[PDB]
């Protein structure tokens, strides 16, 4: 349920807004209003976050007083019906700050 | 169960006053083996009751959430004791065994199990559903699968 | 086109749900939009399928 399928609306909505910018308009007509979904991720976390008091302390340390880049990966995973075709039901990639 | 406590003080809320229907919704996937053939590691379907406003199961799943009631909610047509995993993902349940479809599904019996520790709100909560019909092994939902 | 920088801004909170005594700390981290301004409870991701 949470994953929405855009409305002709919201591809008018998509396409207006991106209108300015002429790739974009090349990218959003290659995809029909099925193809584009919304995924509305809710906000808070479905889990608890179980870390261990020691971890906690860790990372607590670590973003104070370490020296060293701590990379914030953002991270999503796509799973797809197999039985609607392809050969690949897993879709992810990964961003790093 | 990690509800947060304003999901649950919702979940509570549209059990009680919510105007539209509140579908239950029960899954079953399948995993198998792929290094002894076939093309789909997971067979998956899903089961939806519609728990009607003021029906009597929304009412008793919504006392559950008090936690003021050792009473069980029924909730009938849930369970699909038979079902088809084919070599797709599509895992339909066996109109054969069950002709009447919903009507041939077993009744769950649903409790609401809060575990405390006798101080505080530190609520360990977990759901236990039962056969409606269980006479042996009450712990136990018998899936029975036609791979 | 800028790639990162038109990713948007995310908003980190920790909620800590303690139940007013002791150290159980029921923690979950809640993310949000920075320019979130209906439905601040949902990041609509958009998917080109």
């Amino acid at each position: 349920p949470s994953i929405i399928p855009f409305t002709a609306q919201a591809y008018e909505e998509l396409s207006r807004q991106f209108d300015p910018q002429p790739l974009a308009m090349q990218f959003i007509s290659q995809y029909s209003p099925e193809d584009i979904v919304t995924a509305q991720i809710e906000g808070s976390s479905g889990a608890l976050w179980r870390i261990s008091p020691p971890s906690r302390a860790q990372m607590k340390r670590e973003l104070y007083n370490g020296t060293a880049d701590i990379t914030l990966r953002f991270t999503w995973n796509f799973q797809r019906d197999l039985a609607k075709g392809g050969t690949v039901e897993y879709a992810n990639e990964k961003h790093m700050l | 169960w990690r509800i947060s406590p304003p999901s649950r003080a919702q979940m509570k809320r549209e059990l009680y006053n919510g105007t539209a229907d509140i579908t239950l919704r029960f899954t079953w996937n399948f995993q198998r083996d792929l290094a002894k053939g076939g093309t789909v590691e997971y067979a998956n379907e899903k089961h939806m009751l519609a728990l009607a406003p003021n029906s009597t199961a929304r009412r008793q799943l919504a006392s559950l959430l008090e936690g003021t009631s050792d009473q069980s909610v029924v909730i009938p047509n849930l369970f699909p004791k038979y079902i088809r995993a084919p070599n797709g993902p599509e895992a339909n349940p066996v109109k054969q065994l069950q002709p009447n479809e919903e009507a041939d599904y077993l009744g769950v019996r649903i409790q609401l199990r809060r575990e405390q520790g006798a101080g505080a709100t530190g609520f360990l909560e977990w759901w236990v559903i039962e056969l409606q019909e269980c006479r042996t092994d009450c712990n136990l939902l018998p899936m029975v699968i036609f791979s």
